[PDB]
């Protein structure tokens, strides 16, 4: 299916951090730590600026993302058209529709969305989602508690629904919104048809492998940043590792 | 697939009038004024009826029998099965026995009947393995107000989705609280996926035909409560029958008796 | 237009009273009173409202019986909403539709589609916007609804002064303002302003509910109705009281009249 | 530990159908029906509902009669909290105590201390936590309770579903949130980790409450319960019922044998 | 009249009207490809001063148009006596009469009015509303609010479209608007007068969004920009080739801030 084909492209950002990035200049930092793709970003915050798009693809080898507002579907038709390699449809820009999301099977491009729930993640999925970042804050609080309690939401809800009786599970599905028959795959592999990827508040080493221990596939991020970019990105390789983040952690800078 | 051949035994019904009966006497009474099919029933907790006065009741007609399941009663459907009716009608009129979960209809052979106010609910019937609808207003009253309201509340929303924008489904969908699958398959063939009768109120010709011309498959009937049961089964009979034809609903309605 | 046809057909009624029946011997009474025309219905409403049960379209044998005894018009009722009632009314060959509101409402929320008959509607309402919405649906006459089935007149005169009230305030009111006029009573602009020019109802409009004496109906004229309906069989004598209400609608602007005509009645309801 | 052996006392309960009953005659009946015990009380939960006053423990002579009327183990209700009701019942030497909820609360804050008792008790539960909670305090058997003296299986079905589903929550969850989850219910944290290494319930846990047809039996037991309770006798015929009951749970799982064993039973309560 | 004025208006579709306070400006725009400027020039809000109205008439050979405050029919004619094309009665000026719009009907020149839903839209038209933009956020740059009003009345038209005769009385009542627009609107299958959109216009982006979802055109306030001149010739292309993304990446390629 062209889904199974964008649901397997998110799959080789397994195991990865995704930096934001706002110039080819941190773009190539990000890259040079290892982040195995970045996210262009630049009151009303849009869709970057196609220039700036263009100059951070050719400033890097590693895949490019970029933010459209939610139920904006011309932005997502324009970072297409400049091909880029994800849309995240982003609640951290903002909403240009509050009650539809974009139809995201319109597109080539593979998608992510946001959630904090697992009916939230299953609808976004339903749209067309190919990928699903688990959220907390959206301002940069540098806190992950929110991020903590929605990957604790999502990975919990999965784990009930893996062992319901199958005859509950109509009404769990209407209890939280979802379409039943992601519900019933959901159950089936006992995890989300999709790629998951914490995000929201990860500041430090310890933060992003407590993403990863947590069960999640990857994490995004938003005195010295080439040194803790690639201290994240070394954390959440080695996320078992105590002794790792724990060289990692040391003297990183202010935080 | 299994399902949709249980769809399509309820097809077999189109048109019809199915005609609630508690003894033999009535169900021949009901076959005799032309009953599609006949529905085995008998305060107080409500629950399935005695297998023995189900045996005899599809021992008098050769229509199809229906009989009632508590709702969530998957065992009563069960027993229901393997005596050999033909329709199960997982009815609220019986004392629910689930109130969170329905029965799961998809594990059984025979194809289930069940209510519903509106659309949504109506969907997550059939996504839940109901292969007829039955749109209920009000039980026991002979008021079709509420069944009124319901039909056009279907209906309604059916309309609405026919013709509503693709990227606003998703929204639909999750507001009905209902199966996108559905949603979008109802949105094709433009009507329900199933075969959709309505319940509740009917008492005379008239209203039969009205729940006829709003658009209804069909009715049930709750008869023998009127002056003259025979009669008024064949009037609302033929008023299912020929509901768009006025000189025809006034030539069976006229003389009916007490209602 | 053939709703000006069904419009006009009403027009007959003007200085009538509109009595219900519930078999022949009552219709010849009502005829034989001077009646307008009678309403077939298997129950008055002072019976539905003391009875309860499901008031529904009445048997078609008693109408047909009803509409052969009598040679002024004959009415029949039809469920708010219930369409098919209309239907078979119609083939049954009367002169008028009542959707009445006495009867158990069949359809919350949306009246009969009236401009689908050839046969004229009358329409219950107990505001102007109620009134100019039943006509928009096709209602060629409209009687404004006190209570039914009490004997007791006070909502009757709430409702006239009502639709009168507003009519008048229409009819002097600032052309510019009328649009939000029409937004407030939640009733077509086309038919306010038909309203407005005509300086009163664009239909026949007969009084309803609580009518049980003389002074009654006359007051109900009085207050500039065209006619009134009773619901005059709950009384002591149903003939001399039928005839009495009859003269009073036709001699409304009478006292002397009024005073003969009330004089030993006998008990009303 | 002595818990461990009134634990497994209960074991041979499993699959089994307890019956109320009120004299001896009756307790006959239940187990010449098949009943795998009989619970004496001078009242069925029908009658004390429909009736009102105390319900107390039953009068130890009527108790003594139905234990020497037939073979099969023998349980008495005390109420709650009356652990001078249970020292009676103990001393009278019944099989089970069942500290029950049907008959009148006698404590409102605690339950009795069951430990203190060589013989092993049934208490009522209506969720996970309060079965738990039940267990810690003795009790060597669960029985999930639904209304009495209703004949409605609803609440039993609700709370069958509530603890079962929270069990299978349980099994399945992150070790770590466990202990959080042990404070919601409101339960020991040793017995909820040891309830969700077993997987199940730590003792035998049966169904109560609107159990009146033998659909009703073998729903119980698809759904996961070990055996009911049967507050039969306010039926038609209790014999053949109370037959019906005991063969639907033990052939819970074939519709051919429920639909014989449901034929032509007469009139249910 | 009516249905003259109705054509009047039909002209403009696929056009995006632009603000402007100053002759320049409507220069800058028109020489953007505008279909048409506004004139325009906290405190009170009103119409503009009739001389800037007539230095900016006079500097352009496309439509012009002028704001008068809700319900002020006395700026209207005004307005009107000034020979401008066209007047729109904007609730972005300071509400002039809280209870009654204007009386558009006893006007030659063609009306705008707001809307927000197709009650409101079918009200403004009755009035006499040759043209009726769905407005949503004035002045902040978000669009938000204009996708919601645009999706409610395009949405609330398709329900009409195929609703059953019947119970299109009630229908009516709901939406406090007129039975014979109503069916007129169920007739047509659309609004049964030109239909922009307007608020927080500020990218190409943006303005293709609002034609996608079915406007026939839109109103900008680009100068609020880093470069107004290009600024405008990209959404006035984005309205044009509304389908065509290759062409959007291009329009919004490097435009500056917006």
């Amino acid at each position: 299916h062209p889904f199974s084909v964008k649901v397997g492209l998110a799959q080789v950002l397994r195991g990865g951090a995704i930096v934001e990035v706002s110039s080819v200049n941190q773009a190539k930092l990000a890259e040079s730590a290892g982040a195995c793709s970045v996210i262009v970003s630049d009151g009303v915050r849009r869709m970057p600026d196609p220039v700036l798009i263009k100059e951070v693809k050719r400033a890097v080898s590693v895949p490019v993302m970029a933010r459209a507002r939610v139920g904006h579907f011309v932005e997502a038709q324009i970072l297409e058209s400049l091909a880029v390699d994800y849309i995240d449809e982003s609640e951290i820009i903002s909403v240009a529709d509050d009650d539809h999301f974009i139809n995201k099977h319109n597109f080539r491009s593979p998608f992510i969305c946001g959630c904090r729930d697992t009916g939230e993640a299953l609808r976004r999925i339903r749209e067309g989602a190919a990928m699903i970042r688990i959220q907390g804050d959206l301002t940069a609080t540098g806190n992950i508690a929110e991020t903590v309690k929605n990957v604790r939401s999502l990975m919990g809800e999965v784990r009930v629904l893996n062992n319901m009786d199958d005859d509950e599970v109509f009404t769990f599905a209407k209890k939280i919104s979802a379409p039943y028959d992601l519900v019933a795959q959901t159950k089936q592999m006992g995890r989300v048809p999709v790629v998951q990827f914490a995000s929201g508040g990860i500041t430090t080493p310890a933060d992003a492998a407590l993403m990863m221990q947590l069960g999640c596939d990857g994490v995004f991020v938003g005195p010295d940043p080439f040194k803790k970019l690639r201290s994240i990105v070394q954390a959440v390789q080695h996320y078992n590792d105590p002794h790792v983040l724990a060289e990692m952690s040391s003297g990183l800078e202010n935080a | 697939s299994p399902f949709s051949v249980k769809v399509g035994l309820a097809q077999m019904l189109r048109g019809g009038v199915i005609m609630d009966v508690v003894n033999a006497e009535q169900a021949r009474i009901a076959e005799e004024a032309g009953a599609c099919a006949v529905m085995a029933l008998e305060g107080g907790v409500a629950r399935m009826s005695d297998p023995q006065m189900i045996k005899e009741i599809k021992q008098a007609v050769t229509i199809p029998v229906m009989a009632k399941a508590r709702i969530g009663h998957f065992v009563e459907a069960q027993i229901l099965e393997a005596i050999g009716i033909d329709y199960i009608d997982e009815s609220e009129v019986l004392t629910l026995a689930d109130e969170d979960h329905h029965i799961n209809k998809h594990n059984f052979r025979i194809p289930f009947v069940c209510g519903c106010r509106n659309l949504g609910e109506a969907l997550r019937r059939i996504r839940e393995g109901a292969a007829m609808i039955r749109t209920k207003g009000e039980a026991g009253t002979g008021n079709i107000i509420e069944a009124v309201r319901h039909v056009r509340s279907v209906n309604g929303d059916i309309r609405v989705l026919r013709n509503m924008d693709d990227d606003e489904v998703f929204t639909f969908a999750k507001k009905l609280a209902a199966p996108y699958d559905l949603v979008m398959q109802t949105k094709q063939l433009g009507r329900l996926p199933v075969v959709q009768f309505a319940a509740g109120g009917v008492a005379t010709p008239a209203d039969a035909a009205l729940m006829m011309q709003l658009g209804c498959d069909g009715v049930f009937v709750g008869i023998f409560k009127s002056g003259d049961p025979a009669r008024r089964a064949r009037a609302i009979v033929q008023a299912v029958t020929h509901y768009s034809d006025p000189e025809m609903l006034v030539e069976v309605s006229c003389g009916l008796g007490e209602a």
